[PDB]
């Protein structure tokens, strides 16, 4: 069927829960081409997933971060 | 006889074993072992949250933080998709 187009699962699972801001960056922009990206992001906004990339997108524990804050001091 | 074994819900239970099995082998060995322990797939026994804490050594809110961020691993679609099919 249309599984091996589906972008979530065509290679290692672990790669979407990296804890990088710029590691995740290429697999947040990998949903771009995704064709479920409405039920997908829809899913996961109802449900509350507390990590990793959904929709192409990012959570936190609650809701939607633009792109993750990095490990030291932020800039001024 | 509808009280019988089936004849494909028998293999059908010991292919969703073995697809379980390398779903939770291709995690975190802490992880796959809060999992195991908590839903009983060891030997059929369930443990509790607290004495999973007790012989992994942390907290139960630890615990269970854990098991909500596995849970959500597992519920992932790059994950769920091939057990997605069997149920
Ligand atoms: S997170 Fe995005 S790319 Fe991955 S399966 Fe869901 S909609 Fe598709």
């Amino acid at each position: 069927q249309r599984l091996p187009v589906l972008p979530c699962h065509v290679g290692d699972p672990d790669l979407w829960f990296a804890d990088t801001p710029a590691g995740l960056e290429v697999a947040k922009t990998l949903c771009v081409s995704c064709p479920i990206r409405r039920q997908c992001l829809a899913a996961a906004l109802q449900r509350a997933e507390p990590w990793g990339v959904w929709g192409g997108e990012i959570f936190d524990q609650g809701s939607i971060v633009s792109h993750k804050r990095p490990r030291g001091r932020p800039r001024k | 006889d509808s009280e019988a074994v089936v004849a494909v819900d028998a293999v059908s239970f010991t292919l969703l074993q073995d697809q379980l099995q390398s779903v939770l082998d291709t995690l975190s060995e802490r992880e796959a072992g809060v999992v195991r322990l908590r839903f009983g797939l060891t030997d059929g026994q369930p443990r509790t949250l607290d004495e999973i804490g007790q012989v992994y050594g942390v907290t139960r809110e630890r615990i269970r933080q854990i098991e909500s961020k596995t849970m959500s691993k597992l519920r992932h679609p790059s994950r769920s998709q091939v057990l997605r099919d069997y149920l």
